[PDB]
RNA sequence: GCGCACAACUGCGGGCGCCUAGUGGGCCGCCGCUGGUAAGCAGCGCCGGCAAUGAGGACACAACCUCGUGCGCGGGCAAGGGACCCCAGCUGCGCACACAGACGAAGGGCGCGGGCGCGCCCGCCCCGAAAAUGGACGGUGCUCAGCGCAGCCCCGACCCCGCGCACGCACAGCGUGGUAGGAGGGCGCGCCGGCGCCGCAGAAGCGCAUGCGUGCGCAUGCGUGGAGGCACCCGCGGCGCAGAUCUUGGUGGCAG
């Protein structure tokens, strides 16, 4: 189904939760680089969790790819379907969340006319 | 089809490891009757299968004997999926045909 | 693979037998050790008794109910040896220790079984005959193990029954050999290979 | 070693494209049809039959046995040239004394004592 | 190469045909392998390993058999293994692991304008040699010859070779590698037995 | 280890066109220790340091073991302990000269903890049986000497075997 | 002014200016010292380290040894090891018997093994050798798991090599640790000037999922909700919290 099959190639299945976000509910899981003087994650001691680096970054051309080779496109109305008509195979289209059900009907019908794959429907 | 009909059983004894750090992609196997390093050269490149059950459904995890290990016929094998440390002490079956590092 | 070993413990150095036992146990073997009163400790007996008295001295002062337990049986003392040759606090080492069963003498459950030896752990192979040595039952009968004589008597009655059955069995191996060498058997055998 | 049959002494005919090999343990003898498997799964034994016939057969419809699947293939087919070259190795097996029992018997692993004992 | 080596053997056996002792002219270069790592190096010894272009262990270079270079090799002899390569070790080091230090030239018709601080480590192709030495040398063996026979082109030929990023040796160093080979280590003058390390280090 | 005869001299200059040639017979691990043991003797007997030495020749003295009998060797050595430097005379029976010094090195290490580098050999002489001074090596010079083996040795590599199996014989 | 001319080796781009931070308690090792009976004491010199340097090996262990360090894969190794814990060992030659190896002195030992001239010398062992919770060659244990040696082999780091990717660079390539600290580019928040839009056919918010993302975070699905909101470009800023015996509010355990 994609034009070119891009493998997933995320360099780790790690999530990089924040340090001690397991132990404290005040510490949310969004990553903060720990800056303490004795902190075992900053010091990169063995047994500590890993910190995000440049090295974990996925490939430039594989980045932000969905369903193999596709790239997501936000759609708010039927006018957004028109620049996707020529490039059907490159983009999976996604209707925005705040689009109402009346306009989602008209997006859904024009997308199957223009042959655009909708991830919402 | 019994695995012991055509394949030689080998016990999964350890992962390839340091004293503490363990590299689980390479599994150390002790083939029965193989007791020296030159005896285990007969099994370099040979395919190996680890047979297990997931929810009662039989699975084959296939691998390749990659390198020798030590002077006592222990060989290191790399499988499709890494062997769990639960299966240490259980048997895996060493095939009599060579497979390649790309194609198990 | 038959991964079940029954070890006869006589003439074996204790820690040298224990390493080959524990290395088998961590590979999934089930080892049973018989005749554990005859497992040998090298060196003179008085040095070995001082090592035991050093063991008996170690106990929890606060509460000896939870202290280092002191074993007077040769089976539990040999089990204590192999216990720390495995990682017994981890689940991999404790599961391996469940595959040991160590006994004094030969219980009648192990009548007519096929017993093994570790030749690299034998005293006649490892030790010099000039050096002294003593068994577990020689030591522990002076530290509260009262069952040395009843072990050896019941050991003998097992060995006499097994020597009797071996006297019968090898005669059957004798007669089957004399039958299979007979020309009546051979021409019976080549007649079947003729038809195949 | 790894096929539908997977412990069956067969005889090797011809190496086919995409790494395959034509084999037939003769279907009168061992109830094994013509097949192609991967080249590697054939463990080579030292004894060779004296087959003089050409093995360039119409391979287009021969049942190919994959590795893990034991998928129940359809039974025997028309066998235009397969009947001739089967009878030639029934001719070859009849010359050698115990070779008929050999190809009929499923393979057992030799009792391991050394790798010298694994010569075949 | 064969004629030069045959002439020395004929010179040597003719000398022992008489009573004499003949040792040839010792080679025009040393081959030097960095044994110790980059840590805990005093500033003089760290500087000499920079001027020998030995910036990591298991790196190998050729240095000239000079009187100043011999004194440089002596002061860092606790960090290096050096000796004499013959023509087989010279050619194996360059043909199997030989890269060129090439400056970029942005204009085709003008080889005089180029970049100073950025030198690329590229393959030792004939055209890289023909561009550096302005038509005077244009093959790899002709670069070996300036190394082997120590010509006037030695300094240009040796510097054109990137330092040999060798592997660590097969079968190990066989002991405690930091001490001298006269004490059982692997660190010092391996006078002509330097191939016993380096041949194990190439692959 | 090996035996080396290493020839060397002062490097010839215009002042001294043919310097005196010296040679040393070294039992060394390789030629680099053999050059090292040669350079110290030129530094300490004469005053020629190693920068001004040319090593003219290094040859491997190897004996022909054509029919391979056992000879007797008397070794005069000088070994340095932790406490001092001493003279010793040891007698060995061996195959070659280079094997007898290997018996010297393993014996001085076993009996005196003298390492190989702590030992300098004054002379190694192959001896008659009549000239041997050690009565322990004299006992094996007698013809028709015989003894049994009392040490048990295994006949394979075993981890566990049944009781009936012969392992020693 | 004319003429001559590129000067040992090796490496390699270099010079200078401006603004500004942090720092100004250090500590450790090596070698060399000073004071002191000494000190894990105090004070110096040189170099290296820790601080700020992970990882491997040291039983654990800021500094020792190896050795640097993006994310992986493959190889080869280092230090250190190869009875079992615990990855990896076999072949030979010695030596030692003391709950030794496993803290030690002067002084000793017809203890054993070598050597020299009864006395010396060298190895191992012994005596000298006594502490308070029970207990530490790390443990098990080991008397060829001790003390020595040789041969061949093996294991073992993020080291080295090779490959791939990420990021940085002046980009046929090279590089990649980091406290205090500086810099760059983004993510996020309230509102502004615009510009594209969305919403009672259900906005924000919320809950649970899925996806994207190195990461800050983003998007969607379902549920809830019931009226607003989003994206981008700009501009303004009371703009991002785990800490402050923080503030306020709520709630636990304690505790029926
Ligand atoms: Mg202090
Ligand atoms: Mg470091
Ligand atoms: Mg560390
Ligand atoms: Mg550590
Ligand atoms: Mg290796
Ligand atoms: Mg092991
Ligand atoms: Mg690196
Ligand atoms: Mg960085
Ligand atoms: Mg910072
Ligand atoms: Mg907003
Ligand atoms: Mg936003
Ligand atoms: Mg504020
Ligand atoms: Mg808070
Ligand atoms: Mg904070
Ligand atoms: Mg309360």
């Amino acid at each position: 189904e994609p034009y070119l099959r891009v493998p997933r190639q995320r360099k780790t299945k790690h999530k990089f939760n924040r340090f001690h976000s397991d132990r404290f509910k005040r510490v949310k899981k969004s990553w903060r680089r720990p800056k303490g003087i004795d902190n075992r994650v900053r010091r990169k001691l063995s047994g500590a969790i890993k910190m995000p680096n440049k090295g974990y970054g996925t490939d430039k051309l594989a980045k932000h790819m969905v369903h193999g080779g596709f790239r997501l496109v936000q759609i708010r109305n039927v006018g957004d379907l028109l620049p996707l008509i020529s490039q059907n195979r490159f983009y999976c289209a996604e209707v925005a969340h705040s689009v109402g059900a009346k306009k989602r009907i008209e997006i859904f019908y024009k997308a199957m006319e223009y042959g655009i794959h909708l991830t919402n429907g | 089809f019994d695995p012991c009909l055509t394949a030689i059983p080998a016990t999964f004894i350890s992962h390839m490891r340091g004293r503490r750090i363990v590299h689980p992609s390479h599994s150390l196997l002790r083939i029965e009757g193989v007791k020296t390093r030159e005896d285990a050269k007969f099994f370099l490149g040979n395919g190996v299968v680890s047979l297990y059950e997931l929810s009662g459904k039989k699975m084959e995890n296939r691998g390749r004997i990659r390198r020798l290990h030590g002077n006592s016929g222990v060989v290191a094998a790399k499988f499709e999926r890494n062997l769990p440390p639960n299966k240490i002490g259980t048997e895996v079956f060493v095939k009599l045909y060579k497979v390649e590092d790309d194609d198990y | 693979i038959n991964k079940e070993i029954i070890v006869d413990g006589t003439g074996h150095i204790a820690g040298k037998l224990g390493t080959y036992i524990a290395k088998k146990l961590l590979e999934g073997y089930t080892i049973t050790v018989l005749c554990a009163e005859s497992i040998v400790l090298t060196g003179p007996i008085h040095r070995t008794k001082l090592r035991y008295k050093d063991y008996l001295n170690k106990r929890c002062l606060v509460n000896p109910l939870r202290g280092p337990f002191h074993y007077k049986e040769p089976s539990k003392l040999f089990m204590r040896l192999v216990k720390r040759m495995v990682p017994y606090k981890k689940k991999r080492g404790a599961a391996a220790l469940q595959r040991l069963q160590v006994f004094e003498g030969i219980p009648e459950k192990f009548e007519n079984t096929e017993r093994s030896i570790c030749p690299r752990a034998l005293l006649e192979y490892c030790a010099n005959p000039i050096r002294k040595s003593a068994t577990y039952g020689k030591l522990l009968s002076e530290f509260g193990w009262k069952h040395l004589n009843i072990t050896e008597e019941m050991k003998k009655k097992v060995l006499q029954r097994e020597e009797k059955a071996k006297k019968e069995k090898d005669a059957r191996m004798e007669e089957i050999q004399r039958i299979r060498e007979s020309s009546s058997f051979n021409k019976e055998v080549e007649e079947i290979m003729s038809r195949i | 070693l790894e096929g539908d049959f997977t412990a069956r002494r067969v005889v090797f005919l011809k190496q086919v494209e995409n790494n395959k090999a034509l084999c037939c343990g003769p279907a009168p003898i061992n109830n094994v049809p013509f097949f192609v498997i991967d080249e590697r799964y054939l463990l080579r034994t030292s004894t060779v039959l004296d087959l003089k016939e050409d093995v360039n057969i119409d391979i287009s419809t021969v049942f190919e046995s994959k590795r893990g699947v034991v998928a129940d293939r359809m039974d025997i087919d028309a066998n235009s040239d397969q009947k001739r070259i089967e009878n030639a190795i029934v001719d070859a097996v009849s010359s050698i004394r115990f070779m008929k029992r050999y190809l009929a018997t499923p393979f057992k692993m030799p009792k391991f004592k050394s790798v010298s004992s694994l010569k075949f | 190469y064969k004629e030069h080596m045959k002439k020395e053997e004929d010179a040597r056996r003719e000398a022992e045909a008489r009573g004499a002792f003949y040792v040839p002219k010792e080679p025009e270069f040393y081959v030097v392998v960095r044994i110790r790592g980059i840590h805990k190096v005093p500033p003089r010894e760290r500087k000499i390993l920079e001027l020998i272009r030995l910036k990591k262990p298991n790196h190998a270079v050729f240095v000239r058999n000079n009187a100043p270079m011999r004194a440089m090799l002596h002061k860092v002899r606790a960090y290096i293994a050096f000796g004499f390569a013959d023509i087989h070790l010279l050619r194996t080091l360059v043909y199997k692991r030989g890269m060129a230090k090439v400056s970029k030239r942005p204009l085709a018709n003008n080889s005089s304008v180029f970049k100073i601080g950025q030198d690329m480590r590229l393959n030792l192709t004939n055209e890289a040699i023909e561009d550096h030495f302005g038509g005077r040398i244009r093959c790899v063996e002709e670069l070996i010859y300036q190394i082997y026979m120590g010509t006037d082109l030695f300094k240009k030929a040796n510097n054109f070779l990137w330092p040999f990023t060798l592997c660590s040796p097969r079968k190990g160093f066989g002991g405690r590698k930091a001490k001298d080979i006269t004490q059982g280590g692997s660190t010092g003058c391996h006078y002509d037995k330097i191939g016993n390390l380096i041949y194990r280090m190439i692959e | 280890i090996k035996e080396y005869r290493i020839y060397g001299s002062k490097m010839p200059t215009e002042q001294e066109v043919a310097p005196q040639i010296f040679f040393h017979n070294v039992f060394a691990k390789n030629e680099i220790v053999a050059r090292s043991r040669f350079n110290n003797l030129m530094k300490t007997k004469y005053k020629i340091k190693s920068g001004k030495i040319v090593i003219l020749k290094i040859e491997e003295l190897v004996e022909d073991l054509k029919d391979m009998k056992i000879k007797n060797y008397g070794i005069q050595l000088v070994y340095r302990s932790k406490k001092g430097i001493h003279n010793m005379y040891k007698e060995f029976r061996s195959i070659s000269r280079c094997k007898a010094v290997e018996m010297l090195f393993n014996d001085m290490a076993g009996r005196h903890k003298a390492k190989r580098d702590d030992i300098k050999i004054v002379s190694l002489k192959e001896l008659r049986s009549e000239d041997l001074r050690r009565d322990r090596v004299i006992q094996f010079t007698k013809d028709d000497v015989m003894y049994p083996v009392f040490k048990k040795v295994l006949n394979s590599k075993y981890d566990f075997v049944l009781k009936g199996t012969n392992i020693f014989n």
